[PDB]
């Protein structure tokens, strides 16, 4: 089993330290701003909206694991 | 510096933090043999980016394609999705019946559903009150919920969450959403 390029680089990828505005590309929106200005601990809680988060569906689609379909088969085997 | 998957989704070095672990959760219906009715449930995956989970809703069945008696779960990392874990025990859920009619595109609301939790746009920061949320595949409807882990701890923090999902699940005004306690008890506020 061989991971995707996509899981590789998520794999080894650092998390955001929260809620960024400027890093995406054209077309590209970032989360609302104004969702988060209101938060108080901004290192912990990141609040996205539904809109931003609807920008990955057809972005990231690679596996989570390389067996994953294995694993899911034999987790619902019967 | 910070390539995106979307400067390049096969070589981008930061991701997208949740505010939590979340674990995705599924409830097989009863074999056809007849000797496993009493484990049924699956703890699928643990996840804490925004890319894990859509690597993860990509490569999943749709509620549309599940089986009658099925479910999905998707709770914060700890919690199982029973009524006996001492974080849902005293708590409750705010949930609507939806009819199995196509132009109900029951994904889609489940979908933004956990996009919803996920996103932290169910409640604000102090509330503690999401503990995950729930689509159920029945004979006659499906049914979309999200659990609390009281029935009391503040009455206008969980009526705001039934609001917020009700405006997530694009209802009209007619359509209530309905807040009930696991237990007879913890029963013994609709929107
Ligand atoms: C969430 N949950 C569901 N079940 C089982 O799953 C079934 C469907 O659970 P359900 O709450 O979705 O009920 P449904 O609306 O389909 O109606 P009912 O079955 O007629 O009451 C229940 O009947 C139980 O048999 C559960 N059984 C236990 N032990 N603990 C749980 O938290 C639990």
């Amino acid at each position: 089993m061989q991971p995707s390029a996509a899981l590789q680089s998520l794999r080894s990828a650092r998390f955001l330290p929260g809620i960024v505005q400027d890093i995406y590309p054209p077309g590209i929106k970032s989360p609302n701003p104004a969702l988060n200005e209101a938060v108080q601990k901004k290192g912990r809680i990141f609040k996205y909206d539904v809109q931003f988060l609807l920008q990955f569906q057809n972005v990231f689609t690679e596996k989570p694991s390389p067996d994953f379909d294995q694993q899911v088969k034999a987790l619902i085997g019967d | 510096p910070h390539m995106t998957v979307f400067h390049d989704k096969e070589n981008f070095n930061v991701k997208h933090p949740l505010s939590c672990r979340w674990t995705l959760w599924f409830t097989k219906p009863a074999s056809g043999k007849g000797d496993n009715w009493n484990d049924l449930l699956k703890k699928v995956i643990t996840f804490e980016s925004v890319e894990e989970f859509w690597g993860i809703y990509n490569n999943i069945a749709p509620v549309s394609e599940l089986a009658v008696k099925s479910d999905y779960h998707l709770f914060k990392e700890g919690v199982r999705p029973e009524w006996e874990d001492p974080q849902n025990k005293h708590g409750g859920k705010w949930a609507y019946q939806f009819k199995d009619k196509r132009s109900v595109n029951i994904d889609e609301l489940w979908l933004h559903t956990m996009l919803a939790a996920i996103g932290e746009t169910l409640e604000d920061e102090e509330d503690g009150e999401v503990m995950g949320v729930v689509v159920n595949v029945r004979k006659g409807f499906y049914r979309i919920g999200v659990w609390t882990r009281t029935t009391e701890k503040s009455k206008e923090i969980l009526m705001n969450i039934g609001r917020r999902l009700k405006e997530v699940l694009k209802l009209p005004p007619n359509e209530m959403v309905e807040f009930s306690g696991h237990t007879e008890a913890a029963q013994a506020m609709v929107v």
